[PDB]
C-alpha cells in the first residue's frame, strides 16, 4: 500500500458545565430495527462507527426515514441536543462571495470530495458523546450501541471542522499554482482558471495527485455540473452573471405573506436589475404582522409593482470584475427616500447594481440621503472588491462645497464627480450668518396649557406689526414652530426671526427639506420662497424686549 | 519567559467582534506581517475550536512609509482581568505634563520577547479577511504580548523597570511614563539636548533587544506650552440688539458654570421691540454688570477635582474654517481642560481626517495630564465615521466613542 498522511483531529469541547446528552431512544418498529441495523453494519464496515460497551452513559437518538418512492430506508441520529452542549465554533461560510467581484474564468471544472466529507476524524476523546442505541427486536436483548469516528452529519462542528480539514489540505496547491482559483461548496471543489483547455485540465489532474496523499479519491466520471452553475440564489456563467429567474405572480387580492416575499423578490433582483424601488410596497407592512391579512394596494403601489414588472421583462446580467481598471458608481435620485445605483467598469456594463432607502427619522434631506448612501455602497465596494469607486453624483460641486463648510457636523464623500442627470440634488435654503440690514425684525413665541391643550403662536416686529393666534389641541414645542411660521407668513422676503425655542432651533439648525410634521413642512416651504433669513436665538424669561412682550400675549 | 497567569473577568467570555472589511492595500499588507510573525514564533495559525475574533487592520505611523498592524483589542481589554497584583497601579506622574519637551516613543516592539500564558493566547484570536471572501480569511492567535493589549505593559512592567533603570539613575530628572505601546519621556532640556537623551534611550533597548521596526521614530510634543480657553467676552465700543442679545445668551449659559453672573442689566437694555441691528449704548449700570461678569469669568470653577475612578468625557465642536473646539469633563459644567485646534494637517477638504486628528491629539492629552482616554461625544453620523476613522489614524491605541446627533448650542458660545 501507499502511506496516507492522516487528517489531525480538531479538539472539541462541550459548553462549560455541560455535560453530553443522555436522550431516551424512541420505540420503533420491528421493519425500521431491521433496516437500522444493515446500515449499521455497513457503516461499521467503513469506520464511520464503532461498537461500544455499557459503560458509556450517553445516548441520542435515532429514526429511520423511507425515502419516499423506494423500498429503501434512511438512518437518521438527530443531534439536536448534543448540538446545544456542544461549544461554539469559527464559521468561516458567514461571508458569501458577490458574484459581481469575481473574476471572468475560461474553464471551471467541479470534483467530487463527498469521500472526504464523511471521513474526516473526530476528536476521540468527543466520541462517547456521539454514542446512540438500535433498539432490540421485542426489546428482549440489550439494543446495539455505537460512537461516531468520523464528523456525524447533522452535528454543529460537521460543516466547520470539514472546511477547515480541506483548506488545509489545498492550501499547498493554491499557494503553488497561483494560476487556479479553488472553491468548496457542500462536496465539490469548484477549480477554475484562465489556462488553455489541456493546460487546466493537467492542474486538474495534479489536484487529484495531490488530494491522494490524503486518500481522498476523487470520481473519474467528471461531475455532471458544468456552467451555468445554480448557486446561493444566482446563475454563474464563465463571463457573465445574474441572479436566478425572478418571477412576480398574478394575485387578484395580496395578503401580508405575499407581499413580504414579492418585496423579498424584487430586493434580491435590485442587485442586478436597475431601478427596482419597493418603498411603496414596503409601506404596505407598516406596523401589522398577521401573514394571513389581507391589504389593498394602493394606487401608489400597483404603479411601483407595474414599474417593477416592465424592469423584470426580460434577463439582464451583470458582468465580473476587472482588477486593472477602476470602479465607478453612479447613483440617482428615485423620490420619497429612495436611491437607486449602479456599479461598473466599462460604460453600459454593470458589476452589479443596487439601492437605498432613507433610514426612519422624524427629519431629514436629500444631501444627507445621499451621503448615506455613498458610504453604503463604499463600504459594500470595499467588501466585494477591496477599493472605493470613484463616484459620479447628481449634485453641483458648489452646492457640496457650500453644504460640508457650513454643516454643524463633520462629514465627507469619497473622490467624486458631478453628473448632470435630473433630478439633481440641491440646497433648498440657507440662513444668514448675520442679522440683516432693512429688513424687519419678528420676535416670536407660543406657549400651551398642558391640561386642556389651549395654546397661542404670536409674533411681534420693531415696526408694530403684531398677530396672536388662538390654538387648540397643540403643545408648547408645536406652538413655538407655528409662531416661526406666522412670521416667515406675513413678512418680506428678508425677514430677521428672533426666537427662544430650542427645540426650533435645533430642528432648523439640522437644515431638513423634508419632515414627518407637517407644520416643519410648512415652515420649510416657507423659507423656500424668502430671499434671506436670519434666525436668532435667545433665552426665554430674562426680560430681553420684544421676546418679553409676545411672550406674554401667547401665555395668557 | 516564565508565563504570568492571566485570566478574564468573571463569568464573561472571550471576545466575538466582527473583522470591518479591509482594503486591498491593508489586506496584502497584513498577510506580508503576520507570514513574518508567525515565522518568528510570535502568532500561530488556529482550527476552528476557537470561535474568538478582535478586528485588525493596519495603518501608517506618524511620517512612516512601513505598514504597521494594530489590533482593535478594546473588547477584550474590557474583558481582561485587572492588573493589581504586584502594584494596585503605578500612581500617574503629574509631572509629565509640565515638562518643556515630552517625547513619545513606540515601544510595543519589546513586549514580543515575553511569551503569553499558553491559556490566554485563544482570547487574541484575529482574521485576515480576503477580498470577497473568496478564500478563507487566515486564523492566527498570539503566543506573545500583544501590542494593544491591556496586559502586555502591565506583564512587561517588572522587565521596563529592570531595562531603563541605568537612564533613570543617571537622568533623574527625567520623567519617564508608559501607557500601552508607548512611551512618554519629558525633560526641562534644549531641544538638541533632548532629542540626544532619547536616542541614548533608544540604545539601553536595542541593547536588550540584542530589530524593533518602528522604535526609530519620535512624537515630539510640549505640554508646557499648553493653551486653555477661558470664557472671553466681546469688548465693543458698538452694541448692536444682536451684540446685546448674544451676550446674554453666553452670560445665561455661563451661568450655569459661574455661580454670580448677572444679566439683569444687560437685558433692560433691550426694552421695547428693536430692530436687531439698531444700536443701543450701554448704560452705566450695563457696564458695571458687563464689568463685574468680566472678573467672575476670570477666577477658575469652583469644586473642580479629578476622581480617577469616573470616566473622562470629552466633547468637540466643529467650528469652521479647519478650527474646532473641545472640552474634557467628568461632571457637566466641571471642565477639566478646554482647548481649540487649527493646525490640522493635510485636511483642509476632508472634515473627517480633521475630526480624527482632533481626536487623537486630545486623547494624547488626556494620557499626558490623566493617565487613561476619554470618552468621546463625536459630531458627526456614525456611519460617515466608521467607514473612513481607520484611513486617517496613527496612534497605537483606540479610545471610545458615540456619536452627536442633534447640533448643540453650546457652539456659539465656544466660538
Ligand atoms: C466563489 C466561487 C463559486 C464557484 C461556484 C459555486 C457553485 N455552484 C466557483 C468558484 C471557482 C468560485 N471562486 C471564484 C473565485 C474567483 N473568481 C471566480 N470566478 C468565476 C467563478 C465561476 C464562474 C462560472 N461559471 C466564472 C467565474 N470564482
Ligand atoms: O484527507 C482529507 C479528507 C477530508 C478533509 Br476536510 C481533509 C483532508
Ligand atoms: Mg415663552
Amino acid at each position: 500500500m501507499v502511506p496516507i498522511s492522516p487528517i489531525e483531529t480538531v479538539p472539541v469541547k462541550l459548553k462549560p458545565g455541560m455535560d453530553g446528552p443522555k436522550v431516551k431512544q424512541w420505540p420503533l418498529t420491528e421493519e425500521k430495527i431491521k433496516a437500522l441495523v444493515e446500515i449499521c453494519t455497513e457503516m461499521e464496515k467503513e469506520g464511520k462507527i464503532s461498537k461500544i460497551g455499557p459503560e458509556n452513559p450517553y445516548n441520542t437518538p435515532v429514526f429511520a426515514i423511507k425515502k419516499k418512492d423506494s423500498t429503501k430506508w434512511r438512518k437518521l441520529v438527530d443531534f439536536r441536543e448534543l448540538n446545544k452542549r456542544t461549544q461554539d465554533f469559527w464559521e468561516v461560510q458567514l461571508g458569501i462571495p458577490h458574484p459581481a467581484g469575481l473574476k471572468k474564468k475560461k474553464s471551471v471544472t467541479v470534483l467530487d470530495v463527498g469521500d472526504a466529507y464523511f471521513s474526516v476524524p473526530l476528536d476521540e476523546d468527543f466520541r462517547k458523546y456521539t454514542a446512540f442505541t438500535i433498539p432490540s427486536i421485542n426489546n428482549e436483548t440489550p439494543g446495539i450501541r455505537y460512537q461516531y469516528n468520523v464528523l456525524p452529519q447533522g452535528w454543529k462542528g460537521s460543516p466547520a471542522i470539514f472546511q477547515s480539514s480541506m483548506t488545509k489540505i489545498l492550501e499547498p496547491f493554491a499557494a503553488q499554482n497561483p494560476d487556479i482559483v479553488i472553491y468548496q461548496y457542500m462536496d465539490d471543489l469548484y477549480v477554475g482558471s484562465d489556462l488553455e483547455i489541456g493546460q487546466h485540465r493537467t492542474k486538474i489532474e495534479e489536484l487529484r495527485q495531490h488530494l491522494l496523499r490524503w486518500g481522498l479519491t476523487t470520481p473519474d466520471k467528471k461531475h455532471q455540473k458544468e456552467p451555468p452553475f445554480l448557486w446561493m440564489g444566482y446563475e454563474l456563467h464563465p463571463d457573465k452573471w445574474t441572479v436566478q429567474p425572478i418571477v412576480l405572480p398574478e394575485k387578484d387580492s395580496w395578503t401580508v405573506n405575499d407581499i413580504q416575499k414579492l418585496v423579498g423578490k424584487l430586493n434580491w433582483a435590485s442587485q442586478i436589475y436597475p431601478g427596482i424601488k419597493v418603498r411603496q410596497l414596503s409601506k404596505l407592512l407598516r406596523g401589522t404582522k398577521a401573514l394571513t391579512e389581507v391589504i389593498p394596494l394602493t394606487e401608489e403601489a400597483e404603479l411601483e409593482l407595474a414599474e417593477n414588472r416592465e424592469i423584470l421583462k426580460e434577463p439582464v446580467h451583470g458582468v465580473y470584475y476587472d482588477p486593472s481598471k477602476d470602479l465607478i458608481a453612479e447613483i440617482q435620485k428615485q423620490g420619497q427616500g429612495q436611491w437607486t445605483y449602479q456599479i461598473y467598469q466599462e460604460p453600459f456594463k454593470n458589476l452589479k447594481t443596487g439601492k437605498y432607502a432613507r433610514m426612519r427619522g422624524a427629519h431629514t434631506n436629500d444631501v444627507k440621503q445621499l451621503t448615506e448612501a455613498v458610504q453604503k455602497i463604499t463600504t459594500e465596494s470595499i467588501v466585494i472588491w477591496g477599493k472605493t469607486p470613484k463616484f459620479k453624483l447628481p449634485i453641483q460641486k458648489e452646492t457640496w462645497e457650500t453644504w460640508w463648510t457650513e454643516y454643524w457636523q463633520a462629514t465627507w464623500i469619497p473622490e467624486w464627480e458631478f453628473v448632470n442627470t435630473p433630478p439633481l440634488v440641491k440646497l433648498w435654503y440657507q440662513l444668514e450668518k448675520e442679522p440683516i440690514v432693512g429688513a424687519e425684525t419678528f420676535y416670536v413665541d407660543g406657549a400651551a396649557n398642558r391640561e386642556t391643550k389651549l395654546g397661542k403662536a404670536g409674533y411681534v416686529t420693531n415696526k408694530g406689526r403684531q398677530k396672536v393666534v388662538p390654538l387648540t389641541n397643540t403643545t408648547n414645542q408645536k406652538t413655538e414652530l407655528q409662531a416661526i411660521y406666522l412670521a416667515l407668513q406675513d413678512s418680506g422676503l428678508e425677514v430677521n426671526i428672533v426666537t427662544d425655542s430650542q427645540y426650533a432651533l435645533g430642528i432648523i439648525q439640522a437644515q431638513p427639506d423634508k419632515s414627518e410634521s407637517e407644520l416643519v413642512n410648512q415652515i420649510i416651504e416657507q423659507l423656500i420662497k424668502k430671499e434671506k433669513v436670519y434666525l436668532a436665538w435667545v433665552p426665554a424669561h430674562k426680560g430681553i424686549g420684544g421676546n418679553e412682550q409676545v411672550d406674554k400675549l401667547v401665555s395668557a | 519567559i516564565e508565563t504570568v497567569p492571566v485570566k478574564l473577568k468573571p463569568g464573561m467570555d472571550g471576545p466575538k467582534v466582527k473583522q470591518w472589511p479591509l482594503t486591498e492595500e491593508k489586506i496584502k499588507a497584513l498577510v506580508e506581517i503576520c507570514t513574518e510573525m508567525e515565522k518568528e514564533g510570535k502568532i500561530s495559525k488556529i482550527g476552528p475550536e476557537n470561535p474568538y475574533n478582535t478586528p485588525v487592520f493596519a495603518i501608517k505611523k506618524k511620517d512612516s512609509t512601513k505598514w504597521r498592524k494594530l489590533v482593535d483589542f478594546r473588547e477584550l481589554n474590557k474583558r481582561t482581568q485587572d492588573f493589581w497584583e504586584v502594584q494596585l497601579g503605578i500612581p500617574h506622574p503629574a509631572g509629565l505634563k509640565k515638562k518643556k519637551s515630552v517625547t513619545v516613543l513606540d515601544v510595543g516592539d519589546a513586549y514580543f520577547s515575553v511569551p503569553l500564558d499558553e491559556d490566554f493566547r485563544k482570547y487574541t484570536a484575529f482574521t485576515i479577511p480576503s477580498i470577497n471572501n473568496e478564500t478563507p480569511g487566515i486564523r492566527y492567535q498570539y503566543n506573545v504580548l500583544p501590542q494593544g493589549w491591556k496586559g502586555s505593559p502591565a506583564i512587561f512592567q517588572s522587565s521596563m523597570t529592570k531595562i531603563l533603570e541605568p537612564f533613570k539613575k543617571q537622568n533623574p530628572d527625567i520623567v519617564i511614563y508608559q501607557y500601552m505601546d508607548d512611551l512618554y519621556v519629558g525633560s526641562d532640556l534644549e531641544i538638541g539636548q533632548h532629542r540626544t537623551k532619547i536616542e541614548e534611550l533608544r540604545q539601553h533597548l536595542l541593547r536588550w533587544g540584542l530589530e524593533p521596526p518602528f522604535l526609530w521614530m519620535g512624537y515630539e510634543l510640549h505640554p508646557d506650552k499648553w493653551t486653555v480657553q477661558p470664557i472671553v467676552l466681546p469688548e465693543k465700543d458698538s452694541w448692536t440688539v444682536n451684540d446685546i442679545q448674544k451676550l446674554v445668551g453666553k452670560l445665561n449659559w455661563a451661568s450655569q458654570i459661574y455661580p454670580g453672573i448677572k444679566v439683569r442689566q444687560l437685558s433692560k437694555l433691550l426694552r421695547g421691540t428693536k430692530a436687531l441691528t439698531e444700536v443701543i449704548p450701554l448704560t452705566e449700570e450695563a457696564e458695571l454688570e458687563l464689568a463685574e461678569n468680566r472678573e467672575i469669568l476670570k477666577e477658575p470653577v469652583h469644586g473642580v477635582y479629578y476622581d480617577p475612578s469616573k470616566d473622562l468625557i470629552a466633547e468637540i465642536q466643529k467650528q469652521g474654517q479647519g478650527q474646532w473646539t473641545y472640552q474634557i469633563y467628568q461632571e457637566p459644567f466641571k471642565n477639566l481642560k478646554t482647548g481649540k485646534y487649527a493646525r490640522m494637517r493635510g485636511a483642509h477638504t476632508n472634515d473627517v481626517k480633521q475630526l480624527t486628528e482632533a481626536v487623537q491629539k486630545i486623547t494624547t492629552e488626556s494620557i499626558v495630564i490623566w493617565g487613561k482616554t476619554p470618552k468621546f461625544k463625536l459630531p458627526i453620523q456614525k456611519e460617515t465615521w466608521e467607514t473612513w476613522w481607520t484611513e486617517y489614524w496613527q496612534a497605537t491605541w483606540i479610545p471610545e466613542w458615540e456619536f452627536v446627533n442633534t447640533p448643540p448650542l453650546v457652539k456659539l458660545w465656544y466660538q
